[PDB]
């Protein structure tokens, strides 16, 4: 469960990555944070 | 040659 | 033997198509597998020794147009490897058994000219389950296939063995087996579209923004990549449709040049196209009704029960392509 | 064609005389006939016609610049969607309205 | 002559009888007709007589090939490994000759295996069948394999097939003991893990393969095997996906590392020296992550078709 | 700066990503957060 949390983690971080690319604050700041919030639900 | 025809 | 290598003298492609993996666009997952079985083994041919072994045989399959043979492409350029695409056209001979002996040539020509690649397109055209085929065709070709891809005398050291297909339920459960990572290729997301039409409009001058092709991309769900090909070549035709219907052209700006505009305006000649000499001309560029031109008249090309059907093979024996 | 695998290097050759003869325009008329889905049909007529006409259009080492396929129907729903694919602009001929009529 | 000589294998390829995973009953028949005539030949005199054929059965990816390249290293016999390829020709009256010869070369080089690879490409019913290829072959196949007391030396007659259902009744009858290769069970799929890491440094104990030999059920051993050759790979991917490396420890050995750690240099594997990089161990999550990504091979209704020729005829 | 900070959220994202490749929850909590809090220097 915990390696499914890390993977969902990373893969939040590769959309907001993703994200900046098109400059979108919005959904950065966003996806990066659904993310971080996680890395303490761990 | 025994060539293979083909059929219906 | 010599009436044979004459035959398949015109396999071994010798043009290179210059696709490159950024031309792809999308895909990380299936690049990163053929990468790491195409060109990872002959650049750094020290680290696969022991257990490590590279991969022999990879299926592809996905709706149609979405990039199967175009990343076969890709392959066929970035490889060094001797890139063989047969098909059922150069198979199946006339004459009794040439059909298993053009088989067992063509992977012997493959192992003397190791690394090699061999990219058999449309692959469920030769194997076809077997409980309705016919004797000839049916056991012999697919099971030449069979004996010659894994087998006990036969040594597939080198060798890889591509294959796209379309109809992947039907495809005999030995040549399921044998091809051992059945990869996906879906229609695009959102931002592969996105891409997809920042390549195809090349270097043409064009007033759009990133946030228009964002808008475009936003606007296509659904569409494969053939789709997005072929409504950026309608679009581009759009400036001639205009440069025809232009009672009235006038000189803007080396040496005049000349573009339609409305009747009556700031230098305003009445003309064709026809009247004006060659080169300059000056043809209105791509600004955004063109595309919102093209997308209203080019429709989907694939349905919705088809993508059911993917889904059920890659949700019961695949991979996912990402 | 009757003897076993020749109904297709036919295809293989027929866009091959196009391709030596460039600009080359091949009129397939009634396509429908040739190109059935591929779900029920025979292994030999259809897997390998329809699949050495889908190779042959696009493919890969194939390049087809200068030809044009021409293609008409009467079913374009019983048409395969690989095929439906290959035929870029799906163009409707309808039945005639006033100024036609009283053209023709 | 010489074009079916190209039958003869001599290779050797080095699969031994301690590499199959389990399947104990077909290694048993196996040996009292292989290993055990050749080693006390006085033993057969009288009424008993050597067996006379062989057929293995399964579903795809269980091991019946596989055991046939172990019977061609550990068997010291001459070994042929026909097919269909090698047999059916254009002129009339060559598909007669070339199983005679074959047969003949057989008890030219006596001990003889024969491993007739995929028999329902060869005989076919003969009810839709052309002339030549399929009458003359299957006729005089069943003829030259009624040598029944003839061949105390020499032609056992393997023969594999996934398709067992599809074989003509007369040849259901030459091959008198159709074994069954089953999908693997626990124990042999722990063995399999076990063999096919070999000896790659691996910080698992016994207690993880028989996690993961509880974990795969219904794979066979061609999954198995690939799921090892996937997770083997795992490691490449950790130097691949690399955004720095660390010393550690014969002068200077690197190995990828998290951002930020006990000497942590950032680099790319590119950077780094031929040899002087520390490949990653295995651990129990590069498994867990191939057996996430690969999904079995074998569909749950060809095994009903599969029980029921064993229930009918096996 | 900007196209640079814009660019340095993801450096950071990265390295978080490549963090959790070991599990080390510690780094990623932080260049997750470093990248975060410059998303709103922004
Ligand atoms: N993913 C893609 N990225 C870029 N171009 C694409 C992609 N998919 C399709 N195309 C374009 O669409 C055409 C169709 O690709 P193609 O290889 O023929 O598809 P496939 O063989 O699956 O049907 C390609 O020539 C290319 O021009
Ligand atoms: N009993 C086994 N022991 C070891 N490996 C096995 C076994 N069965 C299958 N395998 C693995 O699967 C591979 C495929 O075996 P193969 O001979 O192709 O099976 P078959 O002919 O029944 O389909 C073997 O070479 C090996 O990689
Ligand atoms: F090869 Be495509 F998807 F028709
Ligand atoms: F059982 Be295997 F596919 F020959
Ligand atoms: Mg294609
Ligand atoms: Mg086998």
């Amino acid at each position: 469960d915990r390696a499914s949390k890390i993977e969902q983690i990373q893969k939040l971080a590769k959309y907001a990555i993703s994200a900046l690319n098109y400059e979108d604050l919005p959904t950065a700041k966003d996806e990066l944070t659904k993310a971080l919030d996680l890395l303490n639900s761990i | 040659d025994e060539i293979v025809n083909k059929v219906l | 033997n010599k009436k044979l290598r004459g035959a398949l003298s015109s396999a071994i492609l010798s043009e290179k198509p210059n696709v490159k993996w950024e031309d792809v666009a999308g895909l990380e997952g299936a690049k990163e597998a053929l990468k790491e079985a195409v060109i990872l083994p002959v650049k750094f041919p020290h680290l696969f020794k022991g257990n490590r072994k590279p991969t022999s045989g990879i299926l592809l399959y996905g709706p149609p147009g979405t990039g199967k043979s175009y990343l076969a492409k890709a392959v066929a350029t970035e490889a060094n490897s001797t890139f063989f695409s047969v098909s059922s056209s150069d198979l199946v001979s006339k004459w009794m058994g040439e059909s298993e002996k053009l088989v067992k040539q063509l992977f012997a020509m493959a192992r003397e000219n190791k690394p090699s690649i061999i990219f058999i397109d449309e692959v469920d055209a030769l194997t076809g389950t077997r409980g309705e085929g016919e004797s000839e065709a049916s056991r012999r070709i697919k099971t030449e296939l069979l004996v010659q891809m894994n087998g006990v005398g036969n040594d597939s050291q080198g060798v890889l063995v591509l294959g796209a297909t379309n109809i992947p339920w039907q495809l005999d459960s030995a040549i399921r087996r044998r091809f051992e990572r059945r990869i996906y290729i879906p229609l695009p997301d959102l931002a592969a579209r996105t891409t997809m039409f920042e390549i195809n409009v090349g270097d043409t001058p064009c007033v759009l923004t990133k946030e228009d092709y964002r808008t475009l991309g936003a606007m296509t769900e659904g569409y494969s990549g053939s789709d997005i090909a072929v409504v950026v070549k309608d679009a581009l035709m759009q400036p001639i449709r205009k440069i025809q219907s232009a009672t009235h052209f006038k000189d803007v700006s080396e040496t005049r040049k000349l573009t339609p505009c409305s009747p009556g305006d700031d230098g305003a000649i009445e003309m064709s196209w026809t009247d004006i000499e060659a080169d300059e001309l000056k043809e209105p560029d791509l600004t955004i009704k063109d595309f919102l031109k093209a997308i209203k008249s080019t429709r989907p090309t694939v349905n919705e029960d088809d993508l059911l059907k993917q889904e059920q093979f890659t949700r019961d024996f695949g991979q996912e392509g990402n």
